[PDB]
């Protein structure tokens, strides 16, 4: 029912990617679209959803499009308030409309009803493993009952970032690395974390592993963060 | 050998 | 003349769909899947002598989208006239019984490009190893399509092509069967 | 159900090519639903609406002269290119036809023997199917069901023949295509 672990030869090996490793980094440090109590205001193809957003930022958009997995899932929100939380992108971003666009992959939760009293934050576990040994753990925080695991993976590893060097302009000092999620059900499913082999990264095609806008419980949800470096 | 493609012009509004 | 490459695409509207595809001499060499952003080879050998960079026709289509609407407008509204098929069963070979053969459902000279078709075996559909093309170009600007079965002859079974579109009262049935 | 109106737009850059690369011709043509509005043709040089609902197009882009100058070596750059992208593969494919003889599984006729000349899974498309009687090419009497085209890169084509058969008789098929050197026959002994 649950997603086999990945082994060695099943994970992307950052000495593999000869590209710039800055553009993975870009994706996660301090980067997201966020807003509250949206509703969508038009659509490019059947499985996507495009909302007015604004970069409160820097002002670079004022129009996001998220791209769900089919049209099932987009029809399910068209009409629905919603919350959005993901990483955007810019290169091959592309739809019209009728100002800035940016696009995304799933981010998206029914906003009734998925709030904590008072606006309370719930913290969510995470325990980093380097060569199999829990090095740090920590946690994250989301302001939502049910909580897309992509918002999950942003924060821990923006967190990362900062704190380990995940990612660096030119590479990584870890080799592999797989973020893992464990429901309070038992099914655990997971995310590789390094850019496919070869000189360029596909910002676009690596965030679409997001378009099924997987939700998890946020308070009993555990996250694994499993990396090794090329030696020790 | 890579095929390319023609872009496709704005029509006037 | 001796040959033409085309590079076709299009959006329709309200259906929200839209195609971009590359013929020579009617056949087609490839198509984007607009979904998983990339390209979709008519036979597998051409994806090893040749590339295509399928993020690319996303730009177009956008700005295929943008233009359908402009001119949508400009016309007043004038919505397409829908224009119903023909329909054409037939075999990829001469028909021999128990020897591996191939059902070809030929959809040609159509509009607007939304087609629901279904293989019939007795009377029932069949999901078994059919395969179908995108929509292709038509110099007059409608469209062809086609949809494949492979199937094994015998005077036991019988067939039948089931074509739905919006210039068609009814659904329409092309029978086969060996001989 | 769904009757709500439909609306179609659609974009189609031809490249049409004589000689090979020695004469090219781009063809870049505009369709709203099913009328051709507005093109662009490399014989003339800018675009042309072809309907009064391009006239804003072709006067639009015309105005464009770094677009007229793009579009004007496309011919080069576009179509001469992808020739060359695609040609061992395209205008070079071969795959022989496959042919067999046989009386039509319809005779309506006396005394007459209706001759089918099945020619199959072949590709490129041009292709010379002609009977025989005697060694004496049959004009009359001949039928052709037309080039099928199956969409999966192979054509097909049935050719028939009526004849008065009498003993001694051959009735050749005569095949002649690009995949092979030598013309392919196949008799009939009546």
């Amino acid at each position: 029912e649950s997603q086999p672990d990945p082994m060695p030869d099943d994970l992307h090996k950052s000495s593999e990617f000869t590209g710039t490793m800055g553009n993975m980094k870009y994706l996660y440090d301090d980067h997201y679209v966020s807003a509250t109590k949206v509703k969508s205001v038009d659509s490019f193809f059947k499985w996507d959803l495009i909302y007015n957003i604004s970069d409160k930022k820097l002002k670079n958009y004022d129009k996001v499009k998220t791209e769900l997995l089919n049209e099932d899932l987009a029809k399910k929100y068209k009409d629905e308030v919603v919350d959005v939380y993901g990483s955007n992108y810019y290169v091959n971003c592309y739809f019209s409309s009728k100002g800035g666009k940016t696009c995304m992959y799933g981010g998206i939760t029914k906003h009734e009803g998925n709030h904590f009293d008072n606006g309370n934050l719930q913290n969510v576990l995470v325990r980093v493993y380097e060569n199999k040994r829990n090095t740090i753990s920590f946690e994250v925080q989301t302001d939502k009952k049910s909580v897309t695991a992509q918002e999950l993976d942003i924060k821990a590893r923006n967190f990362l970032i900062n704190k380990k060097n995940l990612y660096e302009f030119n590479s990584s000092p870890y080799e592999t690395g797989y973020i893992k999620f464990i429901e309070n059900n038992g099914n655990t499913f997971w995310y590789d974390m390094m850019p496919a082999p070869g000189d360029k990264f596909d910002q676009s095609k690596y965030l679409m592993m997001y378009n099924d806008n997987k939700t998890v419980d946020s308070k009993s949800v555990k996250i694994e963060v499993h990396l090794t470096t090329k030696n020790g | 050998p890579k095929w390319v493609k023609q872009n496709t012009l704005k029509l006037a509004t | 003349e001796e040959h033409v490459i085309i590079q076709a695409e299009f959006y329709l509207n309200p259906d929200q769909s839209g195609e971009f595809m590359f013929d020579f001499d009617g056949d087609e060499i490839f198509h984007v899947d607009m979904a998983k952003k990339e390209t979709v080879w008519r036979l597998e050998e051409f994806g090893r002598f040749a590339s295509f960079e399928a993020q690319g026709a996303l730009a177009n289509i956008a700005v295929d989208k943008a233009n359908l609407e402009i001119m949508t407008k400009r016309s007043n509204y004038t919505p397409i006239t829908n224009v119903p098929p023909e329909v054409t069963v037939l075999t990829n070979s001469p028909v021999e019984l128990r020897e591996p053969n191939v059902l070809i459902c030929f959809i040609d000279k159509f509009t607007p490009p939304v087609v629901n078709v279904t293989w019939l075996r007795n009377g029932k559909p069949v999901t078994t190893g059919v395969s179908e093309t995108v929509f292709l170009p038509r110099e007059d600007h409608l469209f062809r399509k086609f949809h494949y079965l492979p199937f094994l002859p015998s005077t036991e079974d019988v067939y039948d092509c089931r074509v739905e579109h919006w210039g068609l009262d009814e659904p329409l049935l092309k029978h086969w069967e060996f001989d | 159900g769904d009757t709500r109106p439909r609306f179609l737009w659609q974009l189609k850059f031809e490249c049409h090519f004589f000689n090979g690369t020695e004469r090219v011709r781009l063809l870049e043509r505009c369709i709203y639903n099913q009328e051709e509005s507005v093109r662009f043709d490399s014989d003339v040089g800018e675009y042309r609406a072809v309907t009064e609902l391009g006239r804003p197009d072709a006067e639009y882009w015309n105005s464009q002269k770094d677009l007229l100058e793009q579009r004007r070596a496309a011919v080069d750059t576009y179509c001469r290119h992808n020739y060359g992208v695609g040609e061992s593969f395209t205008v070079q494919r071969r795959v022989e036809p496959k042919v067999t003889v046989y009386p039509s599984k319809t005779q309506p006729l006396q005394h007459h023997n209706l001759l089918v000349c099945s020619v199959s899974g072949f590709y490129p498309g041009s292709i010379e199917v002609r009977w025989f009687r005697n060694g004496q090419e049959e004009k009359a009497g001949v039928v052709s069901t037309g080039l099928i085209q199956n969409g999966d890169w192979t054509f097909q084509t049935l050719v028939m023949l009526e004849t008065v058969p009498r003993s001694g008789e051959v009735y050749t098929c005569q095949v002649e295509h690009p995949s092979v050197t030598s013309p392919l026959t196949v008799e009939w002994r009546a």
